[PDB]
């Protein structure tokens, strides 16, 4: 559905990954930073869209970015 | 004692026992439907059911109508409602078609192209008809005075 | 109304209308094929422009015509 | 009184200190001088 | 009689064509090629 | 397993049953009271319990509250209408925020956000800047 | 367990503007655009649930359901890699007295179960495995 | 040792004005200092949520005991200036003695830059702006006769405000009560229920009984003010009131003995209204105030305290419990003495409610002398109360939904009142939509209906008095009855309640007073508008206060607070989805809502009630009772009401009357200036400021409180600001010219 894509500006804060209400966000192992960490999206099936993620982004700008996209039950939030 | 309990004992499901939504009452009335009924072939279950909502619906427009302080104010009512069936028919066959498809093969299942289509026959042939019952009956309005 | 109130106001109430009609007989034998969600933000904004322009044109179109006509015509 | 006059030096507070006193001096003006739309 | 036409066609354009236009569309954004 | 829940009108509907639904469940050492998503209060056992939910925020913002208890041994599983099931979360075994080796990375750009390339440059082409 | 279960939609991801099946898949495999209630005695939703005497309310009637036993089963299979190069790591940082893979793992998850396993260093992995 | 006792720490906080140099001292975040505009707005919008600015309920409580001692200084304050306002500014005197003719006035403009035209020849030999509160009628009625007395009652005024001020203070710097002592419910309800409220209905049935009635009958009468004796003359000669009141002579000897017949001279159940002065008796509202007070005295002594005897509201709410409603009211006690949220909604709510009851009641049963001729002040005071009744009605909802976002408990409330009702949210608003969506397509369908029809020729096809007649027969019949009741139903009254039921037609001054007030088809169409009004109201409110901590849509709504501006563009859209988001909303139609009655009121009264009768029995009423057939199109409401009722308020250049002109136009531009706020975005206007801001930059100069564009919520309250104060104030000054050129 949604498209997230993560930039090299990441510094493994790990807040991103805190904040997601559907859990499309993980830690990964990495060496660009001094946290040794990046975040990534391997599952953005399951992205509503809230963009909190973003909200905790740290960096000037955004190392998080969600672009919305073709929507699904799951993106809609949809119970029903 | 309490009346209210989750519904079919499942504590999840949205959706609760009352003594509304089941009591003996309920129940009855419910599986004596002509929708619900048990045996009813789909004609049957249309022609139930359009003979039951044909017969109101005359009124309103025979009493409240343009014409209806004509002399033809009956006659125009009767003609009113059967627009209103013909309105009513036209939606049943698009909620058919868009709904069940072309093709069918269960058969006798109310949820089928063909089951459908013979509902919708049934229910334009009874209301049609429930509608002229109440033509006649209008036309001359018994006192019941001895 | 499309202007000043937003979304999700009305998905929530949109919500409780798709339970009742899942739960009342009768009505429970006609089903959607389209889910029923609320107007989107950009689209319920068009809506709203669309509402305000054409009673803004339509009102002013009479006044104009009815009072010149009514007074010198 | 240090404090106090700090809260006396409040924004809020001289500003409208400040336009009282610009209020009230226009509106003296034109109990003295007044009607009038231009340098005569 | 020309003059008959707007009582036989308006009947059609206000009515009957609106209505099969209308369930044309639902028939066709309801079907799935 | 069920905890002790007297029913709510906030429950699952027919897309539970026909297009898909979820399921959590969790260990508890006591049994205390816990407020549903859905509305309303429930009891959990002392033990193994089990719930459903339609959404799988509802039922990881149940997860955030359990937390709170000191719970962090639940499980999210999906569960399709013809009985296939899918474990979702925690998926690796380890909760996403701590770094697991043996996780690789995804939809990943190496550049800043101003990187990326203009708009008028991948016209009629079908893919977009931020995937280009 | 069919891993792919999910993954095998009828959902096709478009060109530009979506993330795509994710890595469960964007959308059931089943359809949920079916029919309506039904009379007594007949069934709508394919495999739907006889309504009885309340046909009226068939759809409250649960027929999804989760078996704990089967649940052990898909966190196994769902996790079966992860495990694996768990394994893997502590074996490559030589073993004491090592076997094999398999019965390393046997012998670890039967200790400290199979989800502490899954949650515990190669480093905690060679202590608890010094004996 | 005593369940009730009184326990208050001593010098709790000190007297200094350190802080009041520090802004932002009572919140964490804010104390930290000013970075960017939105903490000057911040600091304004959490002064008073004193739950936030600590975690202690004693504290919290303190705060609220002595802010409240600073609210009733302010109302004394203002009570003392209107009644020097009368000693100093006013013509109450000539009024007095001529209360038919003179205009009452009790504001005076300065001589400056022409606004004197605003000063106008009210009467007596007096210049002002003809005020419309009341006073004069009610000071009539308190037997004031003098200025003199209107100057000691500013006096007492001052000073009590100032007492009230001192409590302040000393209640939250020098002896400060502790939690327990606030938590005493029964006590308060037995000290405010017979002490607060029967002790001073007692104390003003002696005022009434020994002052007021004595000095009024002689001035009806005709007794030049001048004339009539000093109250205390009253107080002191027996024999002066035993001749106006034949049984004072006997003395309180009927009293002590069961002879309470004795007192029928001044103690009756006439009803009706005095054919003088167009006011309810004197000598029924002493009675009156006097049954009450009893009652209430009773009733103080229901509640246990430290004597055994009583009740304990806690068993009486956990007693009441059955079938269908699990635990029943367990559960209750606790939240309303933990919780001042929950308090104040149900007070709010009830507060609102009595002033819509207030106008009602006050119109049909004028209670003070030469009121109901005023025609100005009758409809001043109704469409006043009735807005404030408005907005403390929905402020109620507001708080409640303040409770369970935040003070809430799951593990206090297994199965009670409030869980079953938050476990079947759906169906109550689902219901309620329905209701609403049936009573507005039918209500308002009737208005669109005749419209067509009226327009295409067809007036035989209307809803109307004269066509198709939808009548309110139960009304109708509830009429009857209480017009029958006197010498029935109520044996021992002497006339009906009210005229509006039923009766003769009440004059003063060759004006009606009151007439009854019958209803058709109109009254139908227009009350059951009114019911589709509220209920939406109603649904909205509702909505947000079951829906405030979770949703199938956001399921952890609750976290994210109450006031919070969304979730995101995700889920489709989530933008206002807070309870504070509901208020919002709420108050749009409770603005309609109440717009529509208060215009009910005015066309109804002036069509079918207010006018002139000649000696003759010939009624001309103001607008000619234009309502029946006028009022049943839309048409006809902007055409015979607005249209032409607001040709005062445009024709107000060049008298005194041209402020309401002023100030009509003045409203609607800030109605409109408010649909800015309510149509854009923060985004625009962010970006717009930075371009700005390039400029100053450009001429080396910034501010270091960097500007930034106000937050998605407060730009939303500005604009309901704005867009209510424009509606309100632009009928304000409607109604009140129409009524001055009426009176
Ligand atoms: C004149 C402007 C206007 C109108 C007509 C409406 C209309 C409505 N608002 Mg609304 N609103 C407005 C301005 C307006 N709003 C503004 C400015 C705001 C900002 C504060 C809001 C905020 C708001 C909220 C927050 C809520 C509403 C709600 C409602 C609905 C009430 C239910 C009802 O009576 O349905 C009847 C609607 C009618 C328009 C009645 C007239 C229609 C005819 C006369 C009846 C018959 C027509 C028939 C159905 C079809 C005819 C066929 C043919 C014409 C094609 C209704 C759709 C509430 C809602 O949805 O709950 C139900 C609700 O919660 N409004
Ligand atoms: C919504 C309010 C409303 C109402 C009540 C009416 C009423 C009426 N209109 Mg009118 N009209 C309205 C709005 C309304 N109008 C608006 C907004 C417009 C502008 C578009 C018009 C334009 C209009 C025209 C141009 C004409 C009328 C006409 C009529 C009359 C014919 C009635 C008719 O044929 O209905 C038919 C009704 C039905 C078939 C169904 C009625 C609904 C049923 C009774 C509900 C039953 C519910 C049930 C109790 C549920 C429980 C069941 C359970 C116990 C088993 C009637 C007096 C005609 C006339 O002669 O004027 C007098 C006419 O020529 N109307
Ligand atoms: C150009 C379009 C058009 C036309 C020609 C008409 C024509 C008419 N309308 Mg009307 N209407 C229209 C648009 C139109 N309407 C719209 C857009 C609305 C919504 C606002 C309404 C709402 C409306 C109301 C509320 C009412 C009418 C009524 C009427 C009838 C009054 C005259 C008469 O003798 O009544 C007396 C009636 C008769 C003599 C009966 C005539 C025979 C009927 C019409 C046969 C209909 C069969 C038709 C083929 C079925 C359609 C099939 C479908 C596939 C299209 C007349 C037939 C009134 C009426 O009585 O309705 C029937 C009435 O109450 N109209
Ligand atoms: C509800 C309270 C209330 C209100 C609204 C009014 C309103 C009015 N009174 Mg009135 N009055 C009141 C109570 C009230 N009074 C009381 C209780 C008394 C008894 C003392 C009086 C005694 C009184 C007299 C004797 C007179 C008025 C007059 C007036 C009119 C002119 C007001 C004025 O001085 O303008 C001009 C305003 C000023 C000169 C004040 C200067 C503005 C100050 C400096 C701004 C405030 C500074 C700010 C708070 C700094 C903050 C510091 C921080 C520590 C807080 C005006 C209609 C006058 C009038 O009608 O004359 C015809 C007049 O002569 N009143
Ligand atoms: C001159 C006497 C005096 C002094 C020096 C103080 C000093 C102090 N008080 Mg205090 N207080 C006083 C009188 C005084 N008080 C009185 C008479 C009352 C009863 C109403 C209170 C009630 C009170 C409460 C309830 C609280 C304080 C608090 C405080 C402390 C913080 C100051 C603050 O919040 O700035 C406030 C500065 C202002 C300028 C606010 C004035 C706002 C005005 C009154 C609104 C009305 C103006 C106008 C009529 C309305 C609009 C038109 C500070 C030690 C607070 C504290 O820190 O507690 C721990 C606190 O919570 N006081
Ligand atoms: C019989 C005793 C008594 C009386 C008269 C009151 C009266 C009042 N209480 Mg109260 N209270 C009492 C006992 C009493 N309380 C007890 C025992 C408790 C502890 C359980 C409380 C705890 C309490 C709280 C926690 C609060 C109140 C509040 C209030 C005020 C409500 C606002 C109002 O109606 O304005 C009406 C205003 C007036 C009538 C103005 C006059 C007020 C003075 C103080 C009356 C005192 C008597 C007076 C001097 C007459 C003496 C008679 C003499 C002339 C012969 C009101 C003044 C609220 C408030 O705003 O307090 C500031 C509030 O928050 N009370
Ligand atoms: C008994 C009355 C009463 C009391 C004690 C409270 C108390 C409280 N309310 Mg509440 N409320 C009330 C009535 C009341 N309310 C009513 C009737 C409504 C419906 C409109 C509301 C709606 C409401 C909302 C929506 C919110 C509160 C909040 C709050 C809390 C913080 C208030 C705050 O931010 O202070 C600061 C106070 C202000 C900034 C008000 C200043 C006045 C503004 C600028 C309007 C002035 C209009 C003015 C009269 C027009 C003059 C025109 C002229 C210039 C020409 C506090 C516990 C807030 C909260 O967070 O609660 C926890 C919150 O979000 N209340
Ligand atoms: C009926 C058979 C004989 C009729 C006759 O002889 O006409 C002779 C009569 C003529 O009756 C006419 O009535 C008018 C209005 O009052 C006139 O004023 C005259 O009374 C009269 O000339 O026809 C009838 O009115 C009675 C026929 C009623 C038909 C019953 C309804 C049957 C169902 C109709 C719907 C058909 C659509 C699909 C059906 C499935
Ligand atoms: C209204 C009739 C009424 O008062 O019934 C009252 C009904 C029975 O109340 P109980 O006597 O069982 O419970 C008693 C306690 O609530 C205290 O009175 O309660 C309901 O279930 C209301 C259902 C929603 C209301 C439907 C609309
Ligand atoms: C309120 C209520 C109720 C209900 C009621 C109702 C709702 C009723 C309805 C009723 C109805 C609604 C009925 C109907 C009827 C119908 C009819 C009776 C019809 C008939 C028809 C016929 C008989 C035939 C026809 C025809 C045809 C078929 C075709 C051909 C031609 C002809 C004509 C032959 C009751 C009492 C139960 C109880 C209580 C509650
Ligand atoms: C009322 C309202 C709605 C709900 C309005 C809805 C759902 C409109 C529904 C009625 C319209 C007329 C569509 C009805 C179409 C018919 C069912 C026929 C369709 C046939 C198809 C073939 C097209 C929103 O979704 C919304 C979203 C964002 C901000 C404000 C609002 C808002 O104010
Ligand atoms: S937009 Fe929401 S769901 Fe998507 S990654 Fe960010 S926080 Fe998670």
């Amino acid at each position: 559905s949604h498209t997230v894509k993560i930039y090299d500006t990441c510094i493994g804060c790990t807040q991103c990954v805190r904040a997601c209400p559907t859990d499309v966000l993980e830690m990964v192992p990495w060496d660009g930073c001094k946290s040794g960490q990046i975040a990534s999206s391997p599952r953005v099936e399951d992205c509503v869209g809230c963009k909190r993620c973003e909200t905790a982004c740290p960096t000037d700008f955004l190392s998080v970015r969600v672009y919305l996209g073709a929507e699904t039950t799951r993106s809609l939030g949809l119970a029903y | 004692a309490n009346f209210i309990k989750p519904y079919n004992d499942d504590p999840f499901v949205g959706h609760l026992a009352t003594p509304i939504t089941s009591s003996s009452l309920t129940r009855a009335l419910l599986k004596n439907l002509p929708a619900y009924r048990f045996g009813l072939t789909p004609l049957l279950r249309g022609l139930e059911i359009g003979l039951a909502h044909g017969y109101f619906l005359i009124g309103p427009f025979a009493q409240l109508g343009p014409l209806r302080n004509s002399d033809i104010g009956l006659l125009a009512g009767f003609l009113s409602t059967i627009g209103l069936i013909l309105i009513l028919t036209l939606g049943l066959t698009i909620y058919g078609a868009a709904a069940f498809g072309q093709e069918k093969s269960n058969g006798s299942e109310l949820q089928t192209k063909k089951s459908w289509d013979q509902f919708k026959g049934g229910f334009f042939v009874g209301a049609c008809g429930s509608a002229g019952f109440a033509f006649i009956c209008l036309s001359s309005i018994p006192t019941f005075a001895l | 109304m499309f202007l000043i109130s937003w979304r999700g106001y009305w998905q929530e109430l949109i919500e409780t209308l798709v339970w009742a009609h899942e739960r009342t007989p009768l009505a429970n034998l006609i089903r959607w094929r389209d889910k029923p969600v609320a107007l989107s933000i950009v689209q319920a904004r068009l809506v709203g422009l669309v509402h305000f322009s054409v009673g803004y044109i339509l009102t002013y179109a009479a006044f104009v015509i009815a009072s010149t006509s009514g007074k010198f015509a | 009184m240090n404090d106090f006059q700090k809260y006396l030096s409040t924004a809020p507070v001289l500003l409208t200190l400040w336009m009282t006193f610009t209020a009230g001096f226009i509106i003296e003006v034109n109990r003295f001088f007044p009607d009038m739309l231009g340098l005569y | 009689a020309a003059s008959f036409l707007p009582s036989i066609l308006v009947p059609l354009v206000g009515l009957i064509f609106p209505a099969f236009s209308m369930a044309l569309f639902f028939l066709y954004v309801q079907t799935d090629d | 397993p069920f905890p002790t829940f007297g029913g709510s009108t906030g429950g699952w509907l027919r897309a539970a049953e026909v297009e898909e639904k979820y399921a959590i469940t969790w260990t508890s050492t006591k049994e205390q009271i816990f407020e549903m998503p859905t509305g309303g209060a429930a009891i959990m056992r002392n033990g193994e319990n089990l719930l459903y939910l339609a959404r799988k925020e509802q039922c990881l913002a149940l997860s955030t509250q359990l937390r709170t208890f000191k719970i962090n041994d639940y499980k999210i599983y999906r569960i399709f209408p013809s009985g296939e099931v899918q474990y979702l979360h925690p998926k690796d075994g380890v909760f996403p925020e701590k770094v697991n080796p043996g996780r690789t990375s995804v939809n990943s750009r190496g550049f800043s956000i101003g990187k990326n390339p203009n708009p008028a440059s991948i016209k009629f082409s079908g893919i977009t800047t931020y995937e280009s | 367990v069919d891993l792919d279960y999910g993954m095998k939609n009828s959902y096709v991801p478009a060109t530009g503007g979506d993330g795509g099946q994710g890595q469960f898949g964007a959308q059931s495999p089943n359809d949920w655009r079916v029919a309506g209630t039904s009379p007594v005695g007949e069934t709508s939703y394919a495999g739907a649930a006889d309504g009885g005497e309340e046909p009226w309310f068939a759809e409250a009637i649960s027929t999804v359901s989760l078996d704990l036993q089967k649940a052990d089963e898909t966190l196994k299979a769902f996790t079966k890699d992860a495990a694996a190069f768990k394994i893997e790591e502590f074996a490559a940082e030589k073993p004491y007295g090592f076997t094999s893979s398999d019965a390393a793992m046997e012998e670890l998850v039967g200790k400290l179960g199979y989800s502490k396993f899954l949650e515990m260093s190669t480093k905690q992995l060679m202590k608890t495995w010094g004996t | 040792s005593k369940n009730v006792q009184v326990f208050v720490e001593k010098d709790a906080v000190e007297t200094s004005f350190a802080k009041w140099a520090q802004p932002g001292h009572f919140s964490r975040t804010l104390a930290k200092g000013p970075k960017t505009t939105t903490w000057i707005w911040n600091l304004h919008a959490d002064a008073h949520d004193f739950d936030s600015q600590t975690s202690s309920l004693e504290e919290v409580s303190r705060k609220i005991f002595s802010a409240h001692f600073g609210q009733l200084a302010i109302i004394f304050l203002w009570i003392s200036g209107m009644h020097f306002h009368g000693a100093y500014f006013s013509n109450y005197s000539a009024w007095l003695t001529d209360p038919i003719s003179i205009k009452q006035s009790s504001q005076v403009v300065w001589p400056i830059v022409g606004q004197e035209i605003l000063n106008a020849d009210v009467g007596g030999n007096f210049q002002g702006i003809q005020t419309t509160s009341g006073w004069f009628q009610m000071w009539r009625a308190e037997g004031i006769t003098s200025e003199v007395e209107l100057y000691w009652t500013a006096i007492g005024g001052l000073a009590m405000s100032a007492i009230m001020l001192f409590a302040g203070w000393f209640h939250y710097h020098k002896a400060a009560p502790k939690l327990e002592w606030f938590q005493n419910a029964e006590s308060m309800m037995n000290h405010h229920l017979a002490g607060l409220l029967g002790l001073g209905c007692l104390s003003w049935s002696g005022h009434q009984i020994h002052i007021a009635l004595p000095i009024n009958k002689l001035l009806d009468a005709g007794v030049s003010p001048q004339e009539i004796p000093l109250p205390h003359e009253f107080l002191i000669n027996r024999d002066l009131m035993a001749q106006l009141y034949p049984s004072f002579s006997k003395g309180l000897a009927p009293f002590f003995g069961g002879n309470w017949g004795e007192y029928s001279d001044f103690l009756t159940f006439k009803g009706g209204l005095n054919p003088v002065t167009g006011g309810l008796w004197l000598s029924d509202i002493a009675h009156h105030h006097l049954a009450l007070s009893v009652l209430f005295i009773i009733a103080g002594h229901m509640y246990r305290t430290n004597w055994g005897i009583g009740h304990n509201m806690k068993e009486i709410l956990e007693a009441h419990k059955g079938p269908f409603t699990g635990e029943g009211h367990k559960g209750l006690y606790e939240i309303l003495t933990t919780s001042w949220h929950a308090q104040l909604a149900i007070n709010l709510a009830m507060m609102g409610s009595l002033s819509i009851i207030v106008a009602h009641h006050m119109y049909a049963m004028p209670p003070y002398p030469y009121l109901a001729t005023d025609y100005a002040t009758q409809l001043s005071l109704f469409t006043h109360h009735m807005w404030i009744g408005g907005f403390c009605v929905v402020g109620g909802a507001a708080h409640g939904a303040i409770f369970m976002v935040r003070d809430y408990t799951p593990a206090n409330n297994y199965n009670n009142l409030l869980d079953r009702v938050l476990r079947h949210r759906d169906a109550i608003i689902s219901h309620l939509n329905w209701v609403c969506i049936f009573l507005g397509c039918h209500a308002f369908g009737f208005y669109i209906h005749n419209d067509t029809m009226r327009a295409l020729g067809r007036p035989q096809d209307m809803f109307s008095d004269k066509a198709i007649q939808l009548q309110p027969i139960f009304a109708q019949w509830i009429q009857n009855i209480h017009l029958l009741a006197p010498g029935t139903t109520a044996p021992n009254a002497l006339a009906t309640t009210s005229y509006a039921f039923g009766g003769d037609v009440i004059e003063v001054g060759g004006k009606i007073a009151m007439m009854p007030i019958k209803l058709g088809t109109a009254d139908f169409m227009v009350h059951h508008i009114h019911a589709f009004t509220i209920h939406v109201t109603v649904l909205i409110l509702l909505k947000g206060v079951l829906y405030a901590r979770s949703s199938k849509l956001i399921p952890d709504k609750a976290n994210l607070g109450f006031r919070f501006p969304c979730d995101g563009p995700g889920r489709g859209g989530t933008c206002q989805s807070s309870s504070w988001d509901h208020v919002f909303l709420g108050l749009f139609w409770m603005y309609n809502s109440i717009s529509v009655v208060i215009f009910h009121f005015s066309w109804k009264m002036q069509s079918d009630v207010w006018g002139t009768i000649t000696p003759d029995g010939a009624i001309s009423h103001i607008t000619g009772g234009n309502f029946a057939q006028s009022s049943i199109t839309i048409n006809g409401w902007l055409r015979d009401f607005l249209w032409s009722q607001a040709s005062q308020v445009i024709q107000s250049y060049g008298s005194a009357s041209s402020a309401y002109g002023l100030i009509f136009l003045g409203a609607h531009f800030i109605w409109a200036f408010s649909l800015m706020f309510l149509f854009s975005g923060r985004g625009y206007w962010q970006e717009l400021i930075e371009s700005i801001v390039w400029a100053h930059n450009k001429l080396n100069f910034a501010p270091t409180i960097q500007p930034r564009a106000l937050s998605i919520t407060q730009g939303r309250a500005v604009g309901l600001a704005h867009y209510l104060l424009g509606g309100i104030g632009t009928t304000w000054a409607f109604f009140l010219a129409r009524a001055i050129s009426i009176t």
